[PDB]
């Protein structure tokens, strides 16, 4: 199961 | 009886350094008038001088209504240039002097002691949490919370809001705690005004303060608000819609236990509605959404599921831009990566296969390699049903495997082994 | 809108 990204990561 | 219009610095250092009480508020104003025009604010020459400390002073002059709004407008265009300016002004010490502003009987001049802690705050995390040290936020929210706030100009309330606004902004270091836990509570009142200007400002000051670490994204989830933003995510006829999305967004990104909060104030019913959006960024937003709702629990994914966005983010993967399909593809390898067997087979039934390979041809290393993973996990979930072959043969069919072939002539490590590892445990 | 954008992080009061 992967990782939420943050908004940083757009 | 002069032509405060056209004084020089000269003039006004001379009339500010006078003991005459008429000629230092001449002095002020003249210096106001001049930081107030466009062309060039000679904000650097006032400095030079050494007034500050001086207009510092004049905030401090209660028997003087005049000389306090004058200095305090002055001070508030010198605090709305750079770091160096700005820090002038608080190096001249005008932070506490504002606050004590803040108390004023006359309105216009707490209104422009608020406006300028909104600028030096409005810097960065530093003067921020100066600000804060000092104590503007009692005083501020003061004037917010009330029985009466009805009777604050809107103009005064949207510039308290922004100010506000200014307090939750930036990070590294994101703000103090328990000044959030003092402020949140008006935000979320301020979540249900009618102003427009108020709505966006408050919906973007929840929104920084859940960009951060799941303890700040739990502070804001506990009061309650989400239902409130959820409301305001679907106004599809204002221009709320924007940052209502973003602090769904942010919250979405923390505990699968925060992302339930969301989908239970009933956020998805929205999402068919943003994700056809005209207006792209908001294509993205919502795309990004989703595929933290896509990487979450399998009854999370279920959710999403049921409520019929699935053929959504098929057709956005599809007929988006480029910015918007990047973030389609992390909502189908989350999906793929997370969800059963079922939830695999609907998704290969609304047509994912084919728009998803189209983007390997994509200039992105990143994004490769998850589509790689989620075909992979693909073949994973045909393996079990003994379907293999079928997909192989489809693949092979529709370019896919021409597609998976083209990556095997390609400089990166990584993607020449993915890319090789699929065509030997599937194209053999 | 224009209000769909971020605040401004510091605003002068001119004219």
């Amino acid at each position: 199961r992967n990782q939420k990204r943050k908004h940083d990561e757009i | 009886n002069q032509g405060t219009v056209n004084w020089s610095v000269d003039d006004i250092v001379k009339g500010i350094n006078s003991s005459n009480v008429e000629n230092q508020l001449q002095a002020t104003q003249a210096a106001r008038k001049l930081l107030s025009r466009e062309k060039q604010p000679p904000i650097d020459n006032i400095i030079r001088a050494g007034l500050i400390p001086k207009f510092v002073s004049f905030l401090g002059r209660t028997d003087c209504s005049p000389i306090q709004f004058e200095s305090a407008w002055a001070l508030t265009n010198i605090a709305s240039g750079t770091s160096e300016q700005t820090k002038a002004v608080v190096d001249g010490g005008a932070i506490p002097a504002f606050i004590s502003l803040l108390a004023s009987p006359h309105a216009h001049i707490s209104e422009q002691a608020v406006w300028a802690l909104g600028n030096i705050a409005g810097d960065g995390s530093v003067f921020r949490d100066l600000v804060i040290k000092y104590g503007a936020v009692d005083p501020l929210l003061a004037l917010l919370a009330v029985p009466d706030m009805s009777s604050l100009a809107c103009g005064y309330l949207r510039n308290l809001t922004w100010t506000l606004s200014n307090l939750c902004r930036n990070k590294n270091p994101a703000p103090p705690i328990d000044a959030v836990e003092q402020i949140l509570p008006t935000l979320v009142r301020l979540l249900h005004h009618d102003d427009p200007e108020v709505l966006a400002d408050t919906c973007w000051a929840i929104s920084y303060l859940t960009d951060g670490p799941n303890e700040r994204i739990g502070m804001v989830v506990k009061t309650g608000v989400v239902p409130q933003l959820v409301k305001l995510l679907g106004a599809s006829e204002l221009p709320i819609v924007t940052p209502a999305l973003r602090a769904i967004g942010n919250i979405v990104t923390g505990t699968d236990e925060q992302t339930q909060v969301v989908i239970d104030a009933g956020a998805l019913a929205v999402f068919p509605s943003l994700l056809t959006n005209p207006k792209t960024n908001i294509q993205k937003e919502a795309t990004w959404t989703m595929s933290n709702i896509t990487a979450g629990r399998q009854d999370q994914i279920q959710q999403v599921v049921n409520h019929g966005l699935v053929p959504f983010l098929v057709s956005v993967l599809s007929k988006a831009d480029f910015k918007t399909q990047k973030e389609a593809v992390w909502a189908v390898t989350n999906y793929t990566s997370g969800g059963t067997v079922e939830q695999i087979v609907y998704l290969v039934h609304c047509g994912i296969i084919e728009p998803l390979m189209n983007l390997l041809t994509a200039k992105d290393t990143k994004i490769i390699l998850v589509i790689l993973d989620a075909i992979s996990n693909i073949f994973q979930a045909a393996e079990k049903l003994g379907e293999t072959e079928k997909l192989s043969i489809m693949i092979e069919e529709c370019g896919g495997l021409d597609k998976i072939e083209a990556l095997q002539n390609h400089e990166n490590e990584s993607v020449y082994k993915a890319s090789l590892s699929l065509i030997e445990k599937y194209f053999s | 809108s224009e209000l769909a954008e971020q605040p401004e992080r510091k605003i002068t009061r001119n004219q």
